[PDB]
């Protein structure tokens, strides 16, 4: 996961 | 300084807001220990980045990642990290819905003996660049003298409660990480551990995990005396239809132990609009409207993030903090810094008639209790024996025009830093 988004 | 506690670097602000601040380059470099071997537990990963953080010569030295992803975004994962031999992965099992695996900390292994750095930021570019971020750590622990018939551990249980933590995950990779522990003198720990892990805990198991935990330490550790509460976050969960199913009833009941205004800060629109990053900043800030639709009485809680102490009022928080001020905030009964954003989720919530404590995540944080360095209090330090309060107080109350920054709404009316918009879709 690289971000929340 | 007993207190080791520090806030990230922030680029854009004057050197002398960085002085005392730590860059993750500056947690892995030489001079905090000769690299043996890792272990980086997080939520979000960015593998090249994180890679290059490493000092050159240490970027060989096995390293291992500890996750909560699934299905594709374990592949995606699995890929970025393939290219690095030296990198192996754990997935911490998450059986419960919407759990994640929330933690952020660094087991650091040297040859001069091992560290424990427990902190809020993601393994990302973004996170180290214009945040205001928490990092606790630990002193260099010795390995025991391999002679010697002793415990390593703290009057604050430290070793002993980290080890249960790793131990919940139930995990062959962490196992060596906890006989790696077993070997060091943990006992200069002058903190106490919270952790939340996920299950439902029922009997003395309540107080191992979540708020329970908290209040556990609180009934035991500090002592009584209007004392306000303060939560500080960058996330929000579902409360409930009104204050009285979670906020006021289990969770400030956990917080207000010892031995009542509440204050939530938590940025605004307006906060986030004229950040160092503008509306991007707004990306760490998953508050969603579905969400907030259901609660809108816990926005009368909210206050205004504010940080000219630290000159970090433009550094949006990915740092979660909770504390007990005096009345006028000149000093605190204890301070919190963890990876614990305002939610159940992280949290804890009763189940069952109360008689179930359920958690759905991983999180990890250190409370900072007078008692263990001998003290009744700290005074709170007014610009960043006196604990350094990262942010303004006393916390300033949202505006009649202010807004809780909810992330997949549009902001078109004003332009950001950068004179962009903020069109999530
Ligand atoms: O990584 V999240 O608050």
């Amino acid at each position: 996961k690289l971000n929340y988004k | 300084n007993p207190f080791q506690f520090y806030l990230t670097r922030v680029s854009g602000v004057k050197p002398k807001y960085n002085s005392g601040a730590l860059h993750i380059k500056d947690i892995l470099s030489p001079l905090f220990g000769t690299l043996v071997s890792s272990a980086q537990f997080n939520y979000c990963f960015d593998v090249d980045w994180l890679v290059k953080q490493y000092p050159p010569e240490f970027r060989k030295k096995p390293i291992l990642l500890v996750h909560g992803d699934k299905r594709e975004a374990k592949a995606h994962l699995h890929a970025q990290a393939k290219p690095y031999e030296n990198i192996s992965l754990c997935q911490a099992k998450l059986d419960i819905a919407f759990g994640t695996h929330h933690t952020k900390m660094m087991l650091l292994l040297y040859e001069e003996g091992l560290r424990v750095v427990i902190h809020t930021s993601n393994l990302i570019h973004a996170d180290w660049h214009q945040k205001t971020q928490g990092i606790w750590l630990s002193p260099l622990y010795p390995r025991i003298a391999d002679g010697t018939h002793k415990s390593g551990e703290s009057p604050t249980h430290f070793k002993a409660n980290l080890i249960s933590y790793l131990t919940a995950y139930n995990a062959p990779s962490l196992k060596e990480w906890i006989d790696v522990i077993h070997k060091h003198d943990l006992s200069e720990t002058n903190v106490y551990l919270i952790g939340s892990t996920p299950g439902r805990f029922q009997g003395s198991q309540k107080d191992n995990w979540g708020h329970f935990r908290l209040k556990k330490l609180l009934k035991d550790h500090a002592s009584s005396m209007s004392w306000p509460v303060v939560g500080q976050f960058s996330s929000v969960g579902s409360l409930g239809a009104d204050e009285s199913k979670w906020l006021c009833s289990e969770f400030k009941e956990s917080m207000l132990t010892l031995g009542v205004p509440l204050y939530l800060i938590y940025p605004s629109v307006e906060n986030v609009r004229t950040s160092l990053e503008g509306y991007p900043a707004g990306g760490s800030l998953p508050y969603s409207i579905q969400t907030a639709e259901k609660q809108n009485w816990l926005h009368s809680y909210f206050h205004k993030w504010s940080a000219e102490t630290s000159g970090r009022s433009n550094a949006m928080p990915h740092i979660k903090t909770y504390m007990r001020p005096s009345p006028d905030f000149s000093k605190i009964a204890w301070f919190l810094v963890t990876s614990a954003n305002l939610s159940k989720a992280a949290w804890g919530a009763l189940e069952k008639n109360g008689t179930q404590l359920m958690i759905r995540s991983y999180e990890l944080g250190v409370l900072f209790l007078p008692s263990a360095l001998g003290l009744d209090s700290f005074k709170v330090k007014q610009k960043f024996a006196t604990f350094p309060v990262p942010y303004d107080l006393p916390p300033e109350l949202y505006g009649s025009k202010d807004r809780p920054w909810i992330w997949n709404i549009p902001y078109v009316k004003a332009p950001d830093t950068h004179g962009n918009m903020w069109v999530p879709s």
